[PDB]
């Protein structure tokens, strides 16, 4: 178990760590987060008390180095950096568990959410989706735009997702205009899985990680990348039967973590009808569209 | 965006432009089986894609043998009517090439923009007019290369005879259109008014009759009164 400490809280802030959220109020004894589950990615995540405006936050694994968050008050934000002298991170650590001014992880042991959320998500890759080699931690917010929405404008400052186009030559074969047109999988399993992913691993840990930017920030561009990836496997009538059966479990997973009241802004009535009712798909998620059914009825 | 109202004059411009109409691609007779069921008969069809500015109209004609073995014949007329649109694009010198290529029915968007992809500098537009292009079939030149047909065909016309020599492209188009409702409305009517009079006749080159500008007026005027008509006739006014 793995332990995040803070320099201190100097302003009044909600902090969120994966699935769990906290309030801090200003200048609060607060040194941080212990009890971090080893095995997973996570994010640890800021919204000010002052300014809602702007969620951010970083994605991290303990297991690639030690970090902790101090607040700036030249940039006005609570920074993630990482220390790789490890006897004097240990030291302070120990210090402040010592004197209990931690929260602890509060992981529930029968609960397997925050695994089925991130199953296939891993930091390698999401370094290469978010790109500051410097640093071993990624920062995402509310504001990031994608390589697709720039087309459509720091680059440096971009979610570099997978660009998914349905009108577009990479998904047409010359020649299959209609067929590719109304049956994705040429797109999805050659062009996609076996040329860019190379494995339905990574197209669903992108899957994921961009469905975590859509509900944690309140990242548009995400939500259209998790919408687009969705669809491009609905649309598709020749999937492998072990990718149906995965998907369906991944996105009963978010549909049951998804905000009730944040449903109106997060789910595309567009993509969910036609994935579960028109479909090639549309028998092949009977989780996903019982939980659909019974949570989010209006939005079907 | 979309043609309408507002962006009539547009059509007239020196932009070349097609509009493409797929209404009478996919035609069927509707019968009775020897066992009370129904079938359709597959009739051929055209593609009705026409230069507004100049005339120029390339009928292809779709002969029912494309139909043979396909299933949801109604989506594949769709998309055979962008596949043969873009390959007569590409059939055309670049700078013939058109700009713009407006279609009468939003379902052929996508259809069409897929095919046209490699031309990305080709806009695809729909409209909000209510053209009235399907009565071409009412032409009886048209209707009649169309019917013979035994194969694949492409076949050019100018749908306004030799008017530009004397109108305008504008009134060109507002004279096809008031013709072409008319059929639409009421054929029997409207072809008895167009050829009535048995002094006036079609040249062998043209679709319509040698009307004099005089008799064009009163032509129209007659269309005119029938769609009026026809519009009481069917609401009771
Ligand atoms: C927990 C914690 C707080 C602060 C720091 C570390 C670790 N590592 C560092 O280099 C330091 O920035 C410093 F300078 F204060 F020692
Ligand atoms: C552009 C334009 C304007 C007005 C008309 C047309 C075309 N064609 C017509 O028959 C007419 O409706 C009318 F009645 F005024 F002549």
């Amino acid at each position: 178990m793995n332990t995040v400490p803070f320099t201190s809280a100097p302003i009044e802030v909600t902090i969120g760590i994966d699935q769990y959220s906290f309030n801090v109020k200003e200048n609060q004894p607060f040194h941080g987060i212990k009890d971090i589950p080893i095995g997973h990615v996570h994010v640890i995540h800021f919204q000010h008390a002052d300014n809602s405006s702007m969620r951010y936050g970083y994605w991290f694994d303990c297991r690639m180095g030690n970090f902790y968050i101090q607040y700036d008050p030249k940039d006005g934000l609570y920074k993630m950096m990482e220390e790789r002298d490890g006897a004097k991170f240990e030291n302070i650590v120990h210090n402040f568990k010592e004197r209990q001014m931690m929260v602890s992880y509060p992981k529930i042991d029968e609960d397997d959410t925050w695994y089925n959320l991130t199953e296939f998500v891993q930091m390698d890759k999401i370094r290469k989706i978010v790109r500051k080699d410097e640093n071993q931690f990624s920062y995402v917010d509310s504001s990031m735009t994608t390589v697709q929405e720039n087309e459509l404008s720091d680059p440096a400052h971009s979610l570099n997702y997978t660009v998914i186009n349905f009108k577009s030559r990479e998904a047409i074969r010359p020649g299959h205009e209609m067929e590719d047109f109304l049956d994705k999988s040429y797109y999805l399993n050659t062009v996609m899985l076996q040329g860019i992913f190379k494995n339905s691993s990574n197209y669903f840990g992108e899957l994921q990680f961009a469905f975590l930017n859509a509900m944690f920030f309140g990242n548009y561009g995400s939500s259209l990348q998790w919408h687009a990836m969705i669809e491009l496997i609905c649309s598709s009538a020749t999937v492998p039967k072990h990718m149906l059966d995965k998907l369906d479990e991944i996105l009963y997973y978010q549909i049951k973590t998804l905000p009730e009241q944040y449903s109106d802004i997060l789910l595309n009535e567009r993509v969910w009808n036609i994935c579960l009712y028109s479909s090639f798909q549309k028998n092949s998620l009977h989780n996903t569209e019982k939980i659909m059914e019974n949570k989010y009825p209006e939005l079907l | 965006g979309a043609m309408n109202s507002s962006n009539y004059a547009e059509l007239f411009n020196n932009d070349i432009k097609l509009f493409v109409d797929d209404t009478n691609v996919y035609r069927v007779t509707v019968h009775k089986t020897f066992e009370g069921n129904v079938a359709t008969k597959a009739i051929n069809g055209c593609i009705f894609t026409l230069n507004p500015k100049t005339g120029h109209l390339f009928l292809k004609i779709i002969h029912t043998s494309v139909w043979a073995g396909q299933k949801r014949l109604s989506q594949l007329a769709k998309w055979k009517t962008a596949e043969e649109v873009s390959a007569l694009v590409r059939s055309l010198p670049k700078e013939e090439q058109p700009k713009q290529i407006i279609v009468t029915r939003k379902a052929m968007l996508d259809p069409l923009e897929v095919h046209m992809l490699d031309f990305p500098n080709i806009a695809i537009r729909p409209t909000e007019l209510r053209l009235p292009f399907s009565a071409a079939m009412s032409i009886d030149k048209l209707s009649d290369v169309v019917m013979k047909a035994t194969e694949p065909q492409m076949v050019l016309f100018n749908i306004y005879d030799d008017w530009l020599d004397r109108i305008s492209s504008y009134t060109a188009f507002s004279r096809l259109t008031l013709l072409l409702r008319a059929l639409k409305t009421n054929e029997e009517s409207a072809k008895m008014i167009l050829l009535s009079d048995p002094t006036i006749t079609i040249k062998s080159y043209h679709l319509w009759p040698s009307f004099t500008d005089e008799q064009w007026i009163t032509i129209e005027s007659q269309m005119r009164d029938l769609i009026l008509t026809e519009y009481g006739r069917k609401y009771n006014v």
